[PDB]
């Protein structure tokens, strides 16, 4: 069993932040694995954490492990803007022979048991308030506003739909608004 | 990646685990919300389904159509079947796992669920304002919601840098929209859906 | 296609002959014989460890 009490924490970019994964096992010796699972829901494998190993380290990743506390919790040091996923802290027994039930699978039967996940929000980093530039596009009787603004809060008829706000690469937002229509508010 | 079958239907897994000495091929469902769980292991040597306790069987079958091939199948399909499958199967490092499925059971609305394309081609406003305009492709009215929109150019497959809007459901389909900012080329919109035109994937084309 | 592997080959109840039947609607046909069906009114027999419809 794996749990992962805190979903969907969230971290500025090129802070370190700490994905806290809990397990309970019977296992004498076991691995735990650290997976993201991106928007794409490519379960993209990070980390490798052994209960008899020193805490693991992938460059970046980095792994706190408590063996008898049971916290193998995940660190990521100097997050970029693509490192927003759902983490995934598994708890496995691959390559272990001894120190489990005594069924006769062969350690490629066994199951990675998973917590239910922790998203990590990977916000911008602080910085002054940037003044957005607005363009209606408009092409069949559709218009799209489009907005360089910080923070993430700004305000923007058939029907109209949730505007989208998104972390530009350039370090700040870039919103969205769709609606069936045919002004500014960031400071 | 997407899979829409109606209940009391048979769905299909296919995944792109390229691995070649597989002796056992597990099958993960991630129902959002809950930890990505295995519903069942395929034996491929002896070629069994190994389910999880507490299952019926003929639930879940596991087919070869090739060599090096799976394909996970359900039986009279209910809305509980739906979440993410992936096929995955340990690796010397880690467990490798497949790109994941979307495996949505409608209950029968049936309709053309293709994602409906609009362009918004921008104006000469931005080439006169930052000279760097956006191209903008939004999907209205598609099912299921699991959509792939990703900008490439015309003598390049490198999946460009574009800004992707989140999906929002209209009625009970679904509308995306997905921009691109030139740093003046055919920047082409690739939209990789379920339901589209004679089954590959839908293609937009975005001229200067 | 080699042995040891699986054959694909293309009413309530559905038989097939040389052997099973399977019935769509409890959606029934261990594991040697299966029966798939990949679209509407349309059922495949697949055999793991290497016809007719009925």
């Amino acid at each position: 069993k794996v749990t992962q009490a805190q979903s969907s924490v969230s971290m500025p970019v090129r802070k370190a932040v700490t994905l806290n994964c809990l397990y309970e096992t019977s296992w004498w010796s076991y691995y735990i694995f650290w997976y993201k699972q991106l928007p794409s829901k490519e379960m993209i494998f990070l980390i490798r954490q052994g209960s008899d190993e020193q805490n693991a380290k992938s460059g970046r990743y980095s792994v706190n492990f408590k063996k008898a506390a049971k916290s193998v919790a995940l660190t990521i040091s100097a997050l970029q803007l693509e490192d927003s996923a759902k983490y995934f802290c598994a708890l496995g027994a691959p390559h272990t022979y001894w120190g489990i039930s005594t069924d006769l699978s062969s350690w490629d039967t066994r199951q990675m048991f998973f917590g239910t996940g922790i998203k990590l929000f990977v916000e911008p980093r602080s910085q002054p308030h940037t003044k957005p530039s607005v363009f209606v596009m408009k092409n069949g009787t559709n218009v799209a506003c489009l907005v360089e603004f910080y923070p993430k809060d700004i305000r923007i008829k058939i029907t109209e739909f949730d505007p989208a706000i998104v972390i530009s690469p350039s370090g700040k937002y870039n919103a969205v608004k769709l609606g069936k229509y045919e002004s500014v508010q960031h400071d | 990646k997407s899979v829409t079958r109606p209940t009391r239907s048979s769905a299909e897994i296919t995944c792109d685990l390229t691995v070649i000495n597989a002796f056992y091929i597990h099958w993960y469902l991630h129902q959002e919300g809950k930890a990505p769980q295995r519903l069942l292991y395929y034996d491929v040597s002896n070629s069994k389904d190994v389910l999880e306790s507490g299952l019926s069987p003929g639930k879940y079958y596991t087919h070869t159509p090739r060599r090096w091939s799976w394909i996970l199948i359900l039986r009279n399909l209910i809305e509980n079947d739906s979440g993410v499958y992936y096929c995955a199967t340990w690796d010397r490092p880690s467990k490798l796992f497949g790109s994941g499925t979307t495996l949505v059971v409608t209950d029968k609305l049936d309709a053309d669920v293709s994602p409906k394309p609009t362009i918004f081609l921008p104006s000469i406003a931005e080439t006169k304002l930052q000279k760097a305009g956006t191209y903008l492709c939004l999907l209205e009215k598609f099912f299921p919601d699991v959509i792939k929109i990703h900008w490439q150019e015309k003598k390049s497959n490198t999946i460009l840098g574009s800004q992707e809007g989140n999906t929002m459901k209209t009625n009970d389909t679904y509308m995306k929209f997905s921009w691109l900012t030139v740093p003046d080329k055919e920047h082409r919109c690739i939209v990789r859906h379920e339901n589209n035109k004679n089954g590959v994937d839908q293609e937009i084309i975005f001229p200067p």
